[PDB]
Formats: C-alpha cells, structure tokens, sequence
C-alpha cells in the first residue's frame, strides 16, 4: 500500500512565563516514531517507536540540531506574526507548521505537503505542485511575496522529492515488522437496556491498526447514519487504535439492526448481526 | 480568536476485566487552544501517576492528547477524567462506563 | 529526518 511521513510541529507563546512553548512530533503513517519537547529534561530529538531507537548518535544530533533550529525559527515567527496582525503582548498565540511526503505502493513519490497555521487558522500552504503558495489572508500576502523571493518552495520540493521519501523508506524497512503490518480488527456487539421498550445496541472494532476504519448500522439494510451515535477513532496507547458505534433499538427489533465493518487487515467486510 | 471544545473518551486500553492490570485512557480531541487541564480520579481522587501523548493536532488543525495511567478495574472502584479548557464555562467530569 | 534549514514568515 501507499505510507506517509508527517511532521507536527506547535509553538505557543507564554507572555511573561519565559520562551514560547515548542513541540514536535513525527508519524509514519498512523505510528509515532519521535517528539522534541522544550519543557523536557533531554533538550533532544527523542525516540517514541522501538525501531528508530537504535539509529544512532550521528540521526540523533542531527535532528537534535535542526528541532532547535525549527524551534528557534517559530520563536520568531511569533513575534513577527503579533506585528502584522497588531496583537497585544499580554496574550497567548499559537503557531502550527506541518509537513510531510507520501509514497505509492511502489515507494515512488506520490505526493508532498507543507501547511501553516496562525491561532487555529490557515495561513499559508505549498500548492499541490509544490511550486506556489496560498495565502489565507492579508497578512499571510506579506509571508508569500517574502518566501516566492526567497525561492522557498525550490528548497521544500527537493526536500520533499528527495530526503522526506528517501528517509520514510528508510524507516518502513526499519520497522517493516511494525509499520508494514496491519492488525484487523477485533470485533463484537454489546446490548444494554435503556428502558423496558428501548436498547442501546454497540458495535466495538478493538486492537486494529491502521486507524482508518468504517463502522455503520443498517435497519433493513437501510443506513442508519442520522441515528447512530459514532465516536472518534481513538488510539488504545500501545499502537492499536479503537472506536464503536451504537443505535438505541426498539426493544424486540434487534434482528432487524446490522453492523458493517471495513479495514484494510480484513479479507473483506464483517456483518454483525445481534444473534 | 479561534476556540474548539474538547470531546472526550474515557476508556480502558484493554476490556476491563476485575482484578487484572489495565491502562485507564482519558482522550481529549478536536480542541483549540492547546492550554488544557485533564486529571484522572479514582473515586473522586485525582491520580498522581497520570502520562500523556505529545501534543498532536489533526486535518483541521484542532489538537488531540491522550492521557493515561497504569490500573487494575475492581467492581466498586469509580474512574473519571476531568477537564478543563476556556471553551468550558465548568471543568467537565466524565465518567468511566467500564462497559459499554 | 526534518528538513534544513527553515524560514521565517
């Protein structure tokens, strides 16, 4: 199948409470692999996966020296960005930068991403040809004129198109036992009386991996997408991911309800039917 | 300025079972900003022994943050999460439905 | 591996 690497990086300023906070963390596909914490002891690129654990001293400096070097860059970018909107110093802002690449089945480059955001909003973002800009705004007009003259767009497309791909193969054959494997899904239904003519009916996937999955309820085969109640697919803390999805039954209709489940680690869609 | 409340999740790593060691998981996603307050509480209690994820953040550029702690379900004992974050007027309390 | 160097907005 086709994989990902993607970099999250968060810098919030702390007005009168020192430096701006700084996080990075980076995925391949849905697994975490690394985080650099500026309120952490380490003041380090740090391992979060067991297959890059022993890449070495010469991967761990180097992207010790260039987190800082991202760190030092959205220190600024905090300033400057309070002084085109004309912001108060007192106030809590926040920065967000991601990036990343993906690769086809192949391992060719299939696509590369680079996305801005100013307090919670879209500020600038590399265009899908990996040559221009978007600009959300007024403001983000100024960082675009700046960074089409700066041939920015050059720099991030040969990272893109070379390092970012070369180095997410790198780790896919790294952690080809837990990046190249996919963990169907464990699934059952579960039924709780909500009066003495109602039952919520749950549809549970467990322990599957990646996170993409499809959870739907069908009466009469007919989708019941506006009565069911879906959580988000959350992450189990060991790498597996979760999620559920109910419908509240007419007690003694429960042989007309069925769940539909599809992953990728299935041979083809589950059917559940409480019976 | 923009602000997302958070949904939350209180769930155990493995299905619950009495007696046998587990991981008590609070999910908070789909916030912004990033300033948030989560604690676990056993029975009304707040936990010390509570991790969290590295600060991460989806498609639509809101945050997601896994908080958990190391614990073993016992048929009495009550778990929650409490959080708090400005979209609330009240930090909110969820509580664990060891089912469902 | 992250990418160098970064620029500033």
């Amino acid at each position: 199948g086709s994989h990902s690497m993607r970099y999250f990086f968060t810098s919030v300023s702390r007005p009168g409470r020192g430096e701006p906070r700084f996080i990075a963390v980076g995925y391949v596909d849905d697994t975490q692999f690394v985080r650099f914490d500026s309120d952490a002891a380490s003041q380090r690129m740090e391992p979060r996966a067991p297959w890059i654990e022993q890449e070495g001293p010469e991967y761990w400096d180097g992207e010790t020296r260039k987190v800082k070097a991202h760190s030092q860059t959205h220190r600024v970018d905090l300033g400057t960005l309070r002084g085109y909107y004309n912001q108060s110093e007192a106030g809590s802002h926040t920065v967000q930068r991601m990036y990343g690449c993906d690769v086809g089945s192949d391992w060719r480059f299939l696509r590369g991403y680079h996305q801005y955001a100013y307090d919670g909003k879209d500020y600038i973002a590399l265009k899908e040809d990996l040559r221009s800009w978007t600009a959300a705004d007024m403001a983000a007009q100024t960082t675009k004129h700046k960074w089409e003259a700066a041939h920015v767009a050059e720099q991030l497309r040969a990272y893109l198109e070379g390092t970012c791909v070369e180095w997410l193969r790198r780790y896919l054959e790294n952690g080809k036992e837990t990046l190249q494997r996919t963990d169907a899904p464990k699934t059952h239904m579960t039924h709780h009386a909500v009066s003495d003519h109602e039952a919520t009916l749950r549809c549970w996937a467990l322990s599957f991996y990646p996170a993409e999955i499809t959870l739907t309820w069908q009466r009469d085969g007919e989708d019941q997408t506006q009565d069911t109640e879906l959580v988000e697919t959350r992450p189990a803390g060991d790498g597996t991911f979760q999620k559920w999805a109910a419908v509240v039954v007419p007690s003694g209709q429960e042989q007309r309800y069925t769940c539909h489940v599809q992953h990728e680690g299935l041979p083809k869609p589950l059917t559940l039917r409480w019976e | 300025m923009i602000q997302r409340t958070p949904k939350i999740q209180v769930y155990s790593r493995h299905p619950a079972e009495n007696g046998k060691s587990n991981f008590l998981n609070c999910y908070v996603s789909g916030f912004h900003p990033s300033d948030i307050e989560v604690d676990l509480l056993k029975n009304g209690e707040r936990i010390e022994k509570v991790e969290h994820s590295d600060l991460s953040f989806s498609k639509d550029w809101s945050f997601y943050l896994l908080y958990y702690t190391e614990f073993t379900p016992t048929e009495k004992d009550e778990y929650a999460c409490r959080v708090n974050h400005v979209t609330l007027s009240q930090p909110k309390i969820v509580k664990w439905d060891r089912d469902m | 591996i992250l990418k160098e160097p970064v620029h500033g907005v």
